[PDB]
């Protein structure tokens, strides 16, 4: 059985640590919802 | 139960401990998270209990307490806030500028970000605090490293 706890107010932080790239990626979708890398 | 709004972590005890399995958005009245972390189960929330409204495998979203809520989009140029919520670890803004998820149905918003997968459910945020997506739907590239689509649903 399955339960939630608030961990947070949703907003927007000046200043936030900034990181992660930006990849361009030819991917498909199955009727499972899985994402998979068309090569 | 607690509907105030915000991010919250969504906990099992079925297995050692207490796990977090993922994260989710109230919003509205509405709890939204993601098909993989919940898998259609009800909720509960102190004495409050959470019965699933919609779900869609393939986007792999659910709605609890009525229809999905969040109808907000990546502009395609601005930078985003992932708002992560790790197990047993504060809430953290991270800011990236998202890459691309290009498929036969359209181009999507992706971050790469890598987080634990109980981080699965965590919003992804516009400059105007609006969120446009969740995190936890994606896959690993050549290097290992994981990249998650900026999943969205439609509000009716
Ligand atoms: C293997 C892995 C690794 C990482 C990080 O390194 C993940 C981060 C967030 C979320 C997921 C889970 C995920 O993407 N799916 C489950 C359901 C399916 N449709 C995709 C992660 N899965």
């Amino acid at each position: 059985d399955m339960y939630i706890e608030r961990a947070g107010d949703i907003t927007w932080e000046k200043d936030a640590e900034v990181t992660g790239n930006s990849p361009r990626l030819d991917v498909a979708l199955d009727e499972s919802g899985d994402f998979s890398l068309v090569e | 139960g607690e509907t105030t709004d915000g991010v919250y972590r969504v906990m099992t005890r079925r297995l050692l401990g207490s796990t977090q399995v993922g994260v989710g958005v109230m919003q509205e009245g509405v709890f939204h998270t993601m098909w993989h972390v919940t898998k259609g189960a009800a909720l509960r929330s102190g004495e409050g209990r959470l019965d699933p409204y919609w779900g869609d495998v393939k986007q792999d979203l659910v709605s609890y307490c009525g229809p999905w809520k969040l109808d907000a989009a990546w502009d395609g140029l601005s930078e985003v806030q992932l708002l992560a919520v790790p197990p047993g670890e504060r809430a953290k803004n991270i800011q990236t500028l998202p890459g691309i998820f290009k498929t036969k149905d359209g181009d999507i918003g992706a971050v790469a970000l890598d987080y634990p997968a109980g981080t699965s459910g965590s919003p992804i945020l516009d400059k105007c605090g609006r969120v446009i997506g969740l995190y936890g739907n994606g896959v690993v590239i050549k290097n290992g490293s994981y990249v998650s689509a900026i999943t969205q649903g439609k509000r009716e």
